[PDB]
């Protein structure tokens, strides 16, 4: 309870700041193929 | 005879909570443990010829 004598209200917990992603999805498809610079529809 | 002490075999150590702490608890379990001992010892063989 961290409560012996004196005592701090959470101000103690470090909140941090560093962030993360699951070793998410992989793409493979989306960008092995070429592109035809079009114009139009 | 001979005999050794053969260590004593591992304790564990416990896991206080958070209300131990600040407590004589929080110390934790005493880890005890007594020395055992091997004996060794000799057996004979014997043999006899007669010329």
């Amino acid at each position: 309870s961290s409560s012996v004598e004196v005592s701090s209200e959470s101000y103690e917990t470090i909140f941090s700041q560093r962030i993360i992603r699951d070793l998410q999805k992989e793409l493979v498809v989306g960008a092995l193929f070429e592109e035809l610079p079009m114009s139009s529809k | 005879i001979l005999t050794m002490l053969v260590e004593p075999d591992a304790g564990k150590a416990t896991w206080v909570a958070a209300s131990t702490y600040g407590t004589d608890t929080t110390t934790g379990e005493e880890v005890k443990g007594a020395l055992k001992e091997i004996h060794f010892s000799t057996y004979k063989l014997a043999a006899k010829s007669f010329i």
